[PDB]
């Protein structure tokens, strides 16, 4: 049964080998394009306390029961009040990044921690009680890719000319191969940067993603910035009511403004009479 | 400060090996990064301690599925513990 | 506990208070300006028995000063420069960017990294690793003054106070650098 405009909305396991089970709340990433991810969010402020409880205590109990250790994800699709499982991820996830920022809690070095033996709530890896694990505020991540928008989301490739990124309160980054003098290759994803901002709300986290994305330099190949930015400034992203279907069926989207590219042309004309 | 994990493959590239390195350093554990041929200039391979070049002639993404390759590279470099990172062998049950 | 100053200012450090309650200093500031209030549903400044601590941040200014020569803020074209990222890490540049001179008229900093974590101790270990992580070549940086004190133990404890440096004069011993990398390229320079 294909059910009709869900939320894809995802939970944050870890287990350890001394039968503690966790989870760290749950990831809206219902933002896709051709039923890929683009842009990820935590928490998913579309839904109720009572709701997300249900789904996290569904994920946990579902881990429980099979002894999962390590960091783990449980997807789900949600439709108004009823959840169903799809699928395990029994892995780190790209986006585990915004799961950190809303709870406080290094994912990574949790892995590391769990794998050397550790309990989560050995002193040293510091992992509260399920009961003390709280939301923070909520954050996005956008993926930045070589992806071109107006080339049928090819990704581009070549020398990253000019490779400048941003910072300030609520911003974090994660870099794969973006930095200045890099060569993006065809072979592996394009994937340049990780950008994720946060805020004590969605909108507070809304309007620096605007920024950030906007602050970004990057010359030598093209990127899927455009389009980021057209999701994140749209009101229904702004809402925080989006499903599955909403990149698909919204072609504004897809409408990108004219570059300015003054710069470019005035260096040409120095460059031609040079 | 860690038991026995005094060392780690991250057994990817890109964006998460870098992440998983990131952790590594800051609970003072030692890292390898690998690389295939075609990602000789990547940045991933800058922020390990050790780097080592993986799966010689394959193609590019079976660079990264080399489990005998890597395995070798492991145990070479006295690796305690193997970071697969997600994507490649994260969730190959073989390696 | 006995006053001695207002500095009636945002501070070069208001970084790491934001990082430890969730406001926005420097936006919370433009809001105050045009008139809000605190409590206003856009400013969403709580109220003060709603305010609360979450972790800690520990905020380390890397500046052009050589710890080498007395502190003397160094001077010269920024031949590298790449900074840092990932989990608890905030970074708020100054004129540090690669490419960029740096003139011995103003402050030297490059840039403000800080961290954070859930204790002291996770914030102290990110602090360590951003700082190493860092790569700043054509200008001499305090870095390896920053290292130091962040390693000390009297630092780790939270038990230092202001005569902590003053008196601690192993902050003011440094390794020896192998630059094992420009003396390789001194020598293929040389035969090309």
């Amino acid at each position: 049964k294909c059910v009709m405009n869900p939320k894809h909305i995802e939970v944050q396991i870890l287990g350890d080998t001394h039968g503690n089970i966790v989870h760290l709340f749950e990831r809206d990433c219902s933002i896709q394009r051709r039923h890929q991810k683009v842009v990820e969010v935590a928490p998913c402020n579309a839904i109720t306390s009572e709701l997300r409880n249900r789904i996290c205590d569904a994920a946990v109990k579902l881990m429980k029961n099979v002894d999962y250790i390590n960091a783990g994800t449980v997807e789900f699709l949600v439709e108004g009040d009823d959840f169903y499982f799809i699928e395990v991820n029994p892995r780190v996830q790209v986006e585990h990044t915004i799961t950190e920022m809303i709870t406080g809690i290094d994912i990574v070095q949790s892995q590391l921690f769990i794998a050397d033996g550790y309990a989560l709530h050995d002193q040293l890896v510091a992992i509260p009680k399920q009961e003390d694990i709280h939301i923070h505020g909520s954050a996005i991540q956008s993926r930045i890719t070589t992806e071109d928008p107006l080339n049928n989301f090819m990704p581009d490739t070549g020398r990253v000319d000019t490779y400048r990124s941003t910072g300030g309160f609520g911003v974090r980054l994660d870099a794969g191969n973006g930095f200045q003098g890099t060569v993006v290759t065809p072979f592996y994803d394009s994937l340049l940067v990780k950008l994720c901002t946060w805020g004590m709300t969605f909108e507070q986290a809304t309007r620096k993603m605007r920024r950030n994305l906007i602050e970004f330099r990057i010359r030598g190949v093209k990127t899927n910035i455009p389009f980021l930015l057209n999701v994140v400034r749209h009101p229904d992203f702004a809402s925080g009511n989006y499903n599955t279907s909403f990149i698909d069926t919204t072609p504004e989207l897809f409408k990108f403004p004219h570059i300015r590219d003054r710069g470019t042309k005035t260096l040409r004309y120095i460059g031609n009479v040079t | 400060m860690m038991n026995r994990i005094k060392k780690v493959l991250v057994a990817n590239r890109g964006e998460i090996a870098i992440r998983v390195m990131r952790a590594c350093t800051e609970l003072k554990i030692k890292t390898v990064a690998i690389y295939s041929q075609e990602d000789t200039g990547s940045f991933h391979r800058y922020k390990s301690d050790e780097a080592y070049l993986v799966g010689a002639g394959k193609k590019p993404i079976d660079a990264y599925l080399d489990i005998e390759n890597i395995i070798e590279i492991a145990k070479e470099s006295g690796a305690d513990a193997i970071h697969p990172g997600y994507g490649f062998l994260s969730e190959n049950i073989e390696f």
